């Protein structure tokens, strides 16, 4: 009789395609602190306000 | 008793087109508002620097 030999049908593995999608990449955006300056006097005042006759 | 000696060469041309869509959201900052308003004086004296 003649031997099969068996060279196989399956080629490589999914693992390369699996690794392709497995890509995670970079996520999220900068927020919160930004720059922050601010300056004006809407908080408190100062002006002569007494009483007399 | 047999002995089989073999060799293979191979090519592969893989073309791929990928479409992707993403919708991000933050539950605390979903919406921003804007009002369209007017000021009405039904009184008798005028008022200045209205806030």
């Amino acid at each position: 009789v003649k031997k099969e030999a068996a060279e196989k049908l399956l080629e490589k593995v999914p693992s390369d395609v699996l690794e392709m999608y497995k890509a995670i990449g970079g996520k999220i955006y900068i927020v919160d602190g930004d720059i922050t300056k601010h300056i004006s006097l809407e908080a408190l005042s100062e002006d002569k306000k007494k009483i007399k006759d | 008793n047999s002995s089989t000696v073999a060799i293979d060469h191979s090519l592969s041309l893989a073309g791929e087109r990928t479409w992707a869509e993403t919708m991000g959201l933050n539950t605390a900052d979903t919406a921003r508002l804007n009002a369209n308003i007017r000021y009405v004086n039904t009184g008798t004296a005028p008022i200045y620097n209205v806030l």
